[PDB]
């Protein structure tokens, strides 16, 4: 058995309202870290926005269901990739530390009514443009033969992530990201990944 | 030869109980044992010595300053504050057994526990919209570690357990425990090293036992270890997690174990409860006992 | 039947006061010999001699005339009416006489405080007396010196995880009916151990919430029927909630000088008897119900949602049959008022029973087709009625009120033609009441009679009362279970409604008692386990301080009683309120621009809020006023909730 770790970061193009009150206060707060409160990335979003863009290319289909689990009746398949929660990066807690500048923002949005004109406020937190995650990816070698094929599949998914968006009102221009993969190191087993590249 | 390993948190946990929506702060041994099976499988490795000889004790806090312990149950010569103290750091162990903590010491001690925060994350579910109908929006309940903090736990075992214990632990860094470690949570990093204060503690002799593990006895050692004794039955239950069991996932047969703290004033070695029902392979359930000896 | 007679004399021992009012003895003795049933041995010697001998050692144990002779009028009208002499007639009896004697004190012009009521004393003669016979049958200083009676305590455990084992899909139905229900199977278990005595309601000193205290003789014969219902309900409750729920009893003989508080060992009985209690907790089981445990067959393909158990036979909706009887109990308890304990019913109840929620008709047939069919009365004090005992329930619900409005639910709180349409929901429970029955009596005037109407007192004002205490508010009451209030509503009524409870708790027990309260918002869409899971955390911060305090909304929002009624409802947003309506000129956005002042840390915005209140045309009065509040923290979170409150009160 093998597992590859995949590590990067997470860098926001346009503000990330990965989602997850008082009134007149922001009616709809990014999830953050309970301690430290610094906003984060569920991995959950991002294992279902690569699910969602491989399933659309490729077409149930068994090299979705092989990489990201399927409990369904007799095909039960382990899921090959462990997204773990993306962390605001030290870098840029340090790089917003400097000009006052907040971790997040709040937009100020509305929506005109096609009826009556009016229109409603909408306070929506999204990580502030340039922030950084630092995010990780397992990978799980079930079986030597078809490593190669899923990390082309994966590189897809990341392909089409960098031309779709995260979570959020992304086709009104939120969540852009940029993965940079740092690395990309074994660190179970002696299965060899250097050839393999996400990007 | 006993091996303190503590794990330091890096993304939150779910270690759920009874749902999903719930997070305990800690998992029984079982729970910790079954992954070590788990991973023992995974890694092609041979589960004999998981099974013939290896003790370990649940899940417990550790802050920045004091190592936690079960609360032993014990009886008390205000009620509420004990009855809402949950662990004892390893320093005030000892003066708890001989009763030198009154219900100030007791809430202080309670207040002292800095593990974590439990937080709700809701989440949502979209393999429905694309086909036809609505979101299934659900939740999922975290615990975040304090940085300092962490989760500890005693193995007990032969030199080749211990070894074989390290690799199992190596690869559950990266493995994950607890539920939805496939979704973001569980990943952690342990480490394995040699306990001196646990030592010293363990190797202590008195009139009572306290259980450090969800364990139960058979029928022959349950015959004399219920002894005016005070303890606390707690249900232990779940689906089963593999690939080669059923068709579809298979509940266990449902558990009750003593829960950690249960004071016994008969020793009793536990033994691995088979809960399978209508598989392939045999579904361990660990229920060993780690005893620590105190004075009351 | 002279047991029948002598607690008959030993519960109407003391009706020669009352018709003195209108030696007392004597005169008890003609008004008992005015109706011919009531004419026999025992009740006429015990009221001649209780100034048999039973009856006096029990009780040595133990305003307008007008209104006197109203009241006494009246009695003599029940008893040559509605009352009778009997077996299963003395609980219509007893629960007369708690209907008729709780205001007429026990003893009167006497220097001794009158805090014992006649009901009170009257009750716990007959529990001695019961208690003395029995011993006698089993077979003066030093009789008091012997060994005459057993306290038994019997506690039930897990009730809050029983009543939140809900999944979420029909929570505020599971919500309802499993308060009701462990209540009622209390109810049951205490009725059940009393028939096995052979001793009526009177010896059962009183019951909270999930706990129960009575007294019992000491004969070998009650030991023997103690252990054998602590075995039998034991196994029953094993059977049909494993682990799930629990009930221990545990009990202590004690002197006839121990009651009467002599040399002080009142307390030091009661804490022995916890201390027994709570070490029959610690055990819990014993170890052939361990290996049934354990030795389980089947694994079982499917659970129940809420139950989340396998073994129980589940219903294709996925529901178990008693989760599914819980949750078709629900709207019964509601609907209907008699509560029938019957062979077959709805819920599952200990001794093969049921528990069925019927109308008086429905009573009444169970009644006729089978003896042995409990009935219960929630709140009516009529005794005419036979085989009947009252019941307290807190069952208010606003939309009970229309049938439509019953049909939506809760969802009909939220419709609202102005104000924010949100749901409120209320956790409460009171500070320190284990304290207050241990510690809060002085020594001096410790006795059973005080804690025993303490313990009423609270229960009426917890289930009675609350009803009328709520009344003309849109809340649903999902439980008073025992001393925590579980209510949901507009979150404008409950707010108001939970101010008049403290108002009106600080009225009642002479302003000696306390409760703390949480309040949480949340949308109507909300899921009620988090709304429930969220006001709990607000009430657990609230009480986290010093006694009494309100966590209204966010954790930040953590006030007292009289600040929240007052500093924060009172002078800072009625002021507000007529200013807005009054003006002309200025509206939400006004506030809402005080508001963002008002959070901004920022020293700076102090100043702007100055700068706004120049051109904000108000009055100067009501300028200064906020000027002083926004200077001040307290005042200044106090105005930041009062504009909060107010936006959401005029929203839409
Ligand atoms: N039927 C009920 N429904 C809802 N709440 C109740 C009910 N009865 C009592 N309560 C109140 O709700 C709480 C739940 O009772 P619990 O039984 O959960 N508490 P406790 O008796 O201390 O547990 P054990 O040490 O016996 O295992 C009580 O403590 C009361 O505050
Ligand atoms: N309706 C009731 N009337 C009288 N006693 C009750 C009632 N319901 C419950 N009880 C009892 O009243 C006690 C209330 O206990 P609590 O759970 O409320 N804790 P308490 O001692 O009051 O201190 P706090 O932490 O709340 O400040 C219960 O433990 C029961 O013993
Ligand atoms: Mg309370
Ligand atoms: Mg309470």
């Amino acid at each position: 058995y093998s597992k590859i770790r995949i590590v990067g970061k997470i860098d926001v193009l346009t503000g990330l309202h990965i989602g997850g009150s008082m009134i007149g206060a922001i009616a709809s707060p990014v999830v953050r870290d309970p301690y430290s409160r610094l906003p984060i990335i569920p991995g959950s979003s991002i294992k279902g926005k690569m699910r969602s863009l491989l399933a659309k290319h490729i077409g149930d289909a068994p090299e979705i269901l092989r990489l990201f689990g399927s409990s369904q009746k007799g095909a039960i398949q382990s899921s090959r990739l462990q997204i773990s929660d993306a962390f605001f990066s030290k870098a840029s807690q340090e790089e917003f530390d400097k000009k006052d500048l907040a971790y997040t923002e709040t937009k100020f949005e509305n929506t005109i009514s096609r009826l009556t004109a009016v229109a409603n406020p909408r306070q929506i937190e999204r990580v502030t443009r340039g922030a950084s995650f630092d995010f990780h990816i397992i990978y799980n070698v079930e079986n030597i033969n078809e490593v190669m094929a899923d990390f082309e599949n994966i590189k897809t998914a990341i392909h089409l992530l960098e031309n779709d968006y995260l979570g959020g009102g992304g086709t009104r221009g939120n969540g852009r990201i940029r993965f940079v993969i740092d690395s990309i190191d074994t660190v179970v087993g002696d299965f060899d990944s250097s050839n393999l590249s996400i990007k | 030869v006993v091996k303190l390993v503590k794990l330091t948190f890096k993304s939150p946990v779910h270690f759920g109980m009874k749902r999903l929506s719930d997070s305990n702060h800690t998992i029984a041994a079982d729970t910790l044992f079954s992954a070590l099976i788990i991973e023992a499988l995974q890694q092609q490795l041979e589960l004999s010595h998981l099974l013939n000889n290896l003790v370990i004790t649940d899940l417990f806090p550790y802050n920045k300053t004091s190592y936690f312990l079960p609360k032993p149950l014990i009886r008390i010569e205000g009620y509420k504050a004990f009855k809402k103290l949950t662990y004892i750091p390893v320093e005030n162990y000892s003066e708890y057994l001989r009763g030198e903590i009154d219900s100030l010491e007791a809430s202080k001690i309670a207040e002292s526990l800095n593990l974590g925060k439990a937080s709700l994350s809701t989440k949502v579910s979209l393999q429905a919209v694309d086909h036809n109908g609505e979101s299934e929006p659900y939740s999922v309940g975290n615990f975040t570690f304090y940085p300092e903090s962490g989760l500890y736990f005693l193995a007990k075992g032969n030199a080749d357990t211990i070894g074989q214990l390290e690799i199992l632990m190596h690869a559950l860094q990266y493995s994950g425990i607890g539920g939805k470690r496939s979704a973001g949570y569980g990943q952690f990093r342990c480490t394995i090293e040699d306990s001196g204060k646990f030592d010293s503690l363990l190797s202590q002799t008195g009139n009572i036992a306290i259980l450090l593990s969800s364990a139960m006895a058979s029928d022959e050692e349950l015959v004399d270890c219920l002894e005016d004794a005070r303890y606390l039955l707690k249900k232990r239950t779940g689906f089963v997690q593999s690939k080669t069991y059923a068709d579809q996932l298979v509940k266990k047969k449902d558990f009750y174990a003593f829960s950690a703290g249960s004071t016994f004033y008969q020793k009793f070695n536990g033994k691995i409860f088979d809960v399978s029902d209508n598989g392939r392979h045999s579904v361990y359930r660990y229920a060993k006992a780690f005893w620590l000896e105190g004075k009351i | 039947n002279k047991k029948l007679e002598l607690m008959y004399g030993s519960l109407l021992h003391d009706i020669g006061k009352i018709v003195y009012r209108s030696t007392h003895s004597k005169i008890g003795s003609q008004f008992l010999n005015k109706f011919k049933p009531f004419q026999l041995s025992g009740i006429v010697d015990s009221v001649s001699y209780h100034h048999a001998y039973i009856t006096y050692i029990a009780d040595n144990i133990a305003y307008t005339s007008s209104q006197y002779a109203a009241l006494v009028n009246k009695m003599t009208d029940d008893l040559s009416n509605k009352l009778k002499v009997g077996p299963d007639s003395f609980s219509s009896l007893l629960q007369w006489t708690e209907s008729l004697w709780s205001y007429i004190p026990s003893s009167t012009d006497t220097n001794q405080v009158m805090d014992v009521s006649l009901y009170d004393h009257s009750k716990i003669t007959c529990a001695i007396a019961s208690c003395i016979y029995d011993y006698l049958t089993e077979m003066t200083k030093q009789f008091y010196q012997e060994d005459v009676f057993l306290l038994v305590s019997l506690d039930m455990s897990g009730i809050q995880d029983f009543i939140y084992n809900i999944s979420g899909s029909k929570a505020l139905k599971s919500l309802r009916s499993r308060s009701f229900y462990l209540e009622t199977m209390l109810e049951s278990l205490v009725d059940d151990l009393l028939s096995d005595l052979e001793l009526s309601r009177a010896n059962l000193l009183y019951t909270g919430g999930g706990h129960a205290y009575l007294l019992l003789p000491n004969t070998e014969r009650a030991r023997d029927v103690l252990a054998s219902f602590e075995g039998e309900m034991k196994e029953w409750f094993i059977k049909i909630f494993k682990t799930d729920l629990s009930v221990a009893i545990a009990y202590k003989a004690c002197t006839g000088e121990d009651l009467m508080n002599s040399n002080g060992t009142y307390s030091d009985l009661w804490q022995t008897v916890s201390r027994k209690l709570s070490d029959k907790k610690a055990h819990k089981y014993s170890l052939n119900e361990i290996k049934l445990f354990n030795s389980t067959i089947h694994a079982g393909t499917q659970e129940c949602k809420e139950c989340l158990r396998s073994d129980i036979d589940i219903s294709e909706d996925s529901l178990c049959k008693i989760c599914e009887g819980i949750i078709a109990i629900s709207n019964d308890l509601r609907d209907y008022s008699f509560f029938v304990v019957s062979p077959e019913g709805k819920v599952p109840l200990p001794r093969n029973r049921y528990l069925s929620v019927e109308n008086q008709d429905g009573a009444e047939r169970k009644i006729k087709m089978n003896k042995e069919t409990r009935i219960y009365s929630k709140n009516q004090p009529f005794v005419g009625k036979q085989l009947v005992t009252n019941l307290w329930m807190c069952d208010y619900d606003f939309s009970t009120l229309n049938p439509e409005t019953k049909k939506q639910g809760i969802a009909s709180y939220v419709n609202r033609e102005v104000g924010i349409p949100r749901l409120g929901v209320l956790r409460a429970d009171i500070d320190n009441l284990g304290t207050t029955f241990i510690k809060g009596i002085p020594e001096q005037y410790r006795s059973i009679s005080r804690t025993a109407t303490l313990s009423r007192q609270l229960s009426m004002f917890f289930k009675f009362e609350l009803s009328n205490i709520l009344k003309g508010a849109r809340i649903s009451v999902i439980y008073s279970g025992g001393d925590d209030l579980f209510l949901i509503g507009a979150w404008d009524d409950v707010i108001s409604k939970a101010l008049v409870l403290r108002k009106a708790f600080t009225r009642f027990s002479a302003g000696k008692l306390t409760f703390s309260a949480g309040i949480g918002m949340y949308p109507v869409k909300y899921p009620i386990s988090k709304m429930a899971s969220e006001t709990g955390v607000l009430e657990d911060l609230a009480k986290r301080g010093e006694k009494n305090q309100v966590a209204l909304w966010n954790d930040s929002k953590v006030f007292g009683w009289s600040q929240l009624e007052e500093q924060i409802l009172k002078e800072k947003m009625i002021p507000l309120q007529e200013a807005l309506t009054n003006s002309q000129e200025h509206g939400k956005s006004f506030l809402y621009k005080m508001l963002e002042l008002l959070r901004n840390e920022d020293q700076i915005n102090i100043a702007r809020l100055a700068y706004l209140l120049a051109r904000s045309s108000l009055s100067e009065e009501l300028t200064q006023s906020i000027f002083a509040w926004s200077q001040n923290k307290q005042q200044k979170v106090e105005l930041i909730t009062a504009i909060e409150y107010l936006v959401y009160q005029i929203r839409e």
